């Protein structure tokens, strides 16, 4: 990862999460999600 | 109506007999003999593809 000084960790994908993601797009991602509603995918799996 | 009825945790007052939803229609009901707070939801659905 040496770029000639250059540190692109913050944009590049961080493996340690387990969504291929860079920091930033961590954060990007909880700040905005919050009207995102339920993935209960809409089946019997949410009964109420 | 037709629907899924299962039991609801969602209490009810003593004086409490239907619960209805945001759409002002019933979702949550207590059943006439024996009183228990029923839960309504509709038959599973959706759009078909080919
Ligand atoms: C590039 O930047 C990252 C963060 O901007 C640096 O990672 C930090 O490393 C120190 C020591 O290893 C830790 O104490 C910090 O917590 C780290 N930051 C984060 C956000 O985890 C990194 O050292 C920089 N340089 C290189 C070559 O990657
Ligand atoms: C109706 O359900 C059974 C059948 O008699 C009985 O236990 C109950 O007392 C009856 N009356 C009422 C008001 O539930």
């Amino acid at each position: 990862k040496y770029f000639g000084g250059f540190n692109f960790s913050q944009i590049l994908p961080d493996p340690s999460k387990p969504s291929k993601r860079s920091p930033i797009e961590d954060l990007l991602f909880n700040k905005v999600t919050l009207a995102d509603a339920g993935f209960i995918k809409q089946y019997g799996d949410c009964l109420g | 109506g037709t629907g899924v009825l299962t039991e609801s945790n969602k209490k009810f007052l003593p004086f409490q007999q239907f619960g209805r939803d945001i759409a002002d229609t019933t979702d949550a009901v207590r059943d006439p003999q024996t009183l228990e707070i029923l839960d309504i939801t509709p038959c599973s659905f959706g759009g078909v593809s080919v």
